[PDB]
């Protein structure tokens, strides 16, 4: 089947990001690259038994 | 969790091993070794695709691991796409139904590198819970599986000997000590460049199935007999010498030696003596037959700590007139190797090459068969930490 | 007034970094103790596999006169 | 807590220290020198200092980077050896991700020369948003669960004594010692020369002679003696008369052998040769006439916390002597936390000594390392001064 749709059917929500963050105490005047949580609003298939050790 | 849905992946800078699902009976040999490799097709717009097959001779082959490390993250990471999307389609091709059994909850266990970088392991983090969707995931080390396979000693060393390079790595108290990993780029191939300036007139393939030939031994009946004869990979009769039993000495030199100045450093002694009575040598070139006991023979003659011969024979002489012993206070008194599992059918049969594989399968019936989340990062500790939960969930 | 409040800060800001790394020693601990418990059982599997397959090796041995016939 | 990850960086005397602010373990110890190798060519790391210093080629010529008082002097070869380390050890961007170095404890005038070339070194060489520079025995006090302690490290440049009254330090009590590891590696080199048959630009082979089995001599032959060492011979006598009283030997007399492996030879040395050394550190006019006792760690105990008392006095005294911390990575022979013990207590008979130390042998040589690991994961900013661009675009103007 298609690629996205196993996956998608498969192992059955949020995201994360390595951006830039400036935290606060009022705002530091630095900032570091980590990891942020996301917001909402932010191939081909190899054939087996071919390299089987038999 | 079901034992069937455990998918366990060991790559490494050649092939990667590949197993989905347990036996359930006794643990047995991968099946699947797939080689560590990709093709990127250069679209245009700037946009990157990674395929399988050369697509219309338009990719470029890219190895996503070399010498233990990895140098494209995204091509490493699909390529652990490329595995599991065929596995999804054997699943459904086999089973039809195994989307609520077989595949409804897959833990997976990728075993990772020491050579790593952090940033990589938490980019495959992302990954693996964003676009593979996969809800459980053990970053397993690799040297830690290699004692986890054996009888779980606390300290121990490890030395992977690869094909173009050697690893070792100190275990004390079930943690790797990072700050005295070691690794020189000598592994498989110094065994053959030896033989390139040994025998000049043969050529790779030659010596190639000279190192895969069964009459390959290191010295620490082949030795009684002067000239053998093996076979090339074309099916050609070829005689050899007394250079069978060489080839392996500068390395066996340069892995005794790297692991002295690595163990030497290690100031507490009553866990320092365990490590020097725990050498565990793993790897593919390994299964070479005498290059362990030769490596430990080697060690026995540089880093044994034992009273000397010229000395001894004055103190034999004196006391000609009960012998009592000098009795030192460092630490490698004792150099052995460890205890070997010979109790696995399957794996005393296809040799302990691939032990790591097993402790993959060994620490996989400690966690993945058992209610305790604190060894994987589960879709609730994802959802509140990432990437950063990631490093809570180490050993 | 203002003694009383840069006081308090002071005593606030040694005692919550005290405190805190308390609990990171408690944490530095805990996990060791996770490490040690967690090898034990490890261990533990492999005296667990032997005793199995141990007497299957045995079943198998046993069978071999009914191999033989 | 929050949502960060740091890097820690601890530059010792010896050992540079270089990990991550989410592990307990480093992810690298370094020595704190280098190699020149003559174009030239900066030899960093572990493995490779020790493979370069055993290949013994012409123009290797082994350089420091950590002097007797704390403070880095070579800052180009400090830059590449972080670049070493952001690249191969660490394999992070120095930009990407905070910084926590350490610094020694001094009186106060060399501070701010110093905070002016990290500030040139983490902002225009390396780009580093913001970095924290605590001090050493105030990390390693607040580290162990102390906010007014006693620090004692016993390092390799020598000994440093630190009284901290409820986390500030005293700085004017603090007086730098210069008998230590690098002391002692000297020491030991020169008592074993007529035995292994021997006896900068040529410092590459005494380095590596330090760095192989003089170390190893250190952690395995050397013990340190409680008490004074004719004390030793008015006491263990004393008690020796006394059991073989109650029952009807010397202990200086158990030979204690060391395997010199450059020459693969038995070295046979007693227990008084192996105090002799441990003497060295406590009564340095044994070797010559131009060290007064004084000049030890001995009366340097009393005259620290004498100079720390004026900084009422009794209270500043009770408080020091029952938060004394003994730490150190030469520190780990054994005898060092007992005799610095009775030491103390000969000079202090009145107050009682109740020392705390971190009996992890791998913890203590990175106790440094830990005390800055325990201030980069604090759940506020506003614990720890967090040293921004804006506090050197602040010095720029003026």
């Amino acid at each position: 089947m298609d690629p996205q749709t196993l996956i998608t059917k498969a192992n059955k929500k949020e995201s994360w990001r390595y951006d830039w963050y400036q935290p606060s105490k009022e705002k530091y005047p630095f900032r570091y690259k980590t990891w942020l949580r996301n917001q909402e609003d932010e191939e081909d298939i190899l054939d087996l038994k071919e390299f089987d050790r038999r | 969790f079901r034992q069937d849905s455990i998918l366990i992946i060991y790559p490494r800078s050649q092939t990667t091993l590949v197993q989905f699902g347990l036996n359930e009976e006794t643990f047995t040999v991968p099946e699947l070794e797939i080689p560590t490799q990709i093709y990127r097709t250069t679209r245009q717009d700037g946009s990157y695709t990674y395929h399988s097959t050369n697509k219309d001779n338009k990719a470029e082959l890219i190895k996503p691991i070399q010498n233990g490390e990895i140098i494209d993250i995204s091509a490493f990471t699909q390529f652990l796409r490329l595995i599991f999307v065929s596995i999804l389609s054997d699943r459904a091709n086999k089973n039809q139904d195994a989307f609520e059994a077989e595949l409804s909850n897959i833990p997976l266990l990728l075993i990772t590198h020491h050579s790593w970088s952090q940033s990589d392991l938490e980019i495959i983090t992302q990954y693996v819970f964003e676009s593979l969707e996969i809800n459980n995931l053990i970053q397993l080390p690799a040297s830690l599986a290699a004692t986890y396979s054996m009888i779980s000693l606390q300290n121990c060393c490890i030395i992977d000997v690869g094909t173009h390079h050697t690893d070792i790595i100190p275990i004390v108290d079930y943690a790797q000590l990072d700050h005295l990993v070691s690794s020189i780029p000598m592994g498989g191939q110094s065994i053959n460049d030896s033989l390139k300036k040994l025998l000049p007139q043969w050529d790779d393939d030659q010596i190639e199935s000279l190192k895969k030939s069964p009459i390959f031994e290191v010295l620490s009946k082949n030795s009684d007999l002067e000239f053998n004869t093996f076979w090339d990979e074309k099916g050609n009769e070829i005689k050899v010498g007394k250079q069978r039993f060489q080839g392996c000495n500068n390395l066996i030199k340069n892995i005794s030696n790297r692991v002295g100045l690595t163990l030497d450093n290690i100031d507490d002694i009553n866990k320092a003596k365990a490590v020097w009575e725990n050498i565990i040598i793993v790897g593919g070139t390994t299964s070479i037959s005498g290059f362990k006991e030769a490596l430990l023979g080697q060690l026995l003659k540089d880093h044994l700590i034992i009273e000397p011969e010229e000395e001894k024979s004055k103190r034999e002489e004196e006391a000609k007139s009960f012998v009592p012993t000098i009795e030192y206070v460092q630490c490698p008194t004792v150099i052995k190797l460890a205890k070997y599992p010979d109790y696995f059918p399957e794996w005393k049969k296809s040799g302990y090459s691939e032990i790591i594989f097993l402790g993959a399968q060994i620490v996989s019936k400690q966690i993945f068969t058992h209610p305790k989340d604190t060894f994987y990062i589960t879709r609730e500790k994802y959802n509140m930490k990432g990437p950063a939960a990631l490093w809570d969930v180490q050993f | 007034e203002k003694r009383k409040k840069e006081r308090n800060l002071h005593l606030q800001k040694i005692n919550s970094i005290i405190d805190f790394i308390k609990e990171r020693q408690s944490e530095q601990w805990s996990r060791q103790e996770r490490c040690f418990q967690f090898g034990r059982l490890g261990a533990s599997l492999h005296n667990q596999m032997e005793k199995d397959e141990q007497k299957r090796i045995e079943r198998t041995a046993k069978q071999r006169l009914a191999a033989l016939k | 807590t929050l949502n960060r990850k740091c890097v820690v960086i601890h530059n010792g005397s010896h050992r540079t220290v270089a990990g991550f602010s989410n592990v307990e373990l480093p992810q690298c110890i370094i020595p704190s020198s280098y190699i020149k190798r003559t174009e030239a060519e900066f030899i960093f790391g572990t493995y490779n200092m020790i493979d370069a210093a055993a290949e013994k080629r012409n123009g290797d010529e082994v350089y420091t980077l950590v002097d007797s008082q704390g403070l880095p002097y070579n800052w180009d070869a400090l830059e590449m050896q972080w670049r070493y380390l952001y690249d191969t050890q660490l394999k992070v961007s120095p930009e990407e991700l905070p910084l926590v170095i350490t610094m020694p404890a001094t009186n106060g005038k060399p501070d701010m020369a110093i905070l002016e070339r990290y500030y040139e070194l983490a902002f225009d060489k390396l780009n580093v948003p913001v970095f924290q520079i605590v001090i050493e025995p105030l990390a390693i006090a607040l580290s162990m669960g102390k906010s007014s302690a006693f620090v004692i490290d016993i390092g390799a440049s020598g000994c440093n004594v630190t009284p901290i009254i409820d986390g500030i330090v005293v700085k004017n009590a603090v007086v730098r010692s210069k008998f230590g590891g690098d002391f002692l590696d000297f020491q030991v080199h020169e008592r074993l020369a007529p035995l292994i048959k021997e006896e900068q630009k040529r410092s590459t082979d005494v380095w590596y002679e330090a760095s192989t089995w003089i170390q190893q001599f250190k952690s395995t032959m050397l013990q340190v003696s409680e008490k004074d060492l004719f004390e030793l011979e008015r006491y263990y006598k004393e008690q020796a008369d006394i059991y073989a009283k109650q029952q009807e030997n010397n202990p200086l007399v158990q030979k204690k052998n060391f395997l010199f492996k450059p020459l693969n030879k038995t070295l046979t040395l007693d227990l008084k040769e192996c105090y002799q050394f441990a003497e060295y550190l406590f009564k340095p006019q044994l070797i010559s006439d131009k060290f007064s006792p004084e000049d030890g760690l001995g009366p340097l105990m009393a005259k620290s916390v004498k100079k720390a008392g004026a900084s009422s006095p009794e209270q500043v005294y009770s408080l020091l002597l029952t938060n004394v911390i003994i730490t150190g990575s030469t520190s780990l022979i054994e005898g060092m936390e007992q005799r610095i013990i009775k030491e103390l207590s000969i000079r202090f008979p009145q107050y009682k000594l109740t020392t705390f130390a971190n009996q992890v042998m791998m913890d203590r040589k990175i106790q440094g390392w830990l005390g800055a690991l325990t201030m980069a994961n604090l759940p506020s900013w506003s614990l720890g001064k967090w040293y921004s661009k804006e506090d050197y675009e602040t010095l720029k103007r003026d």
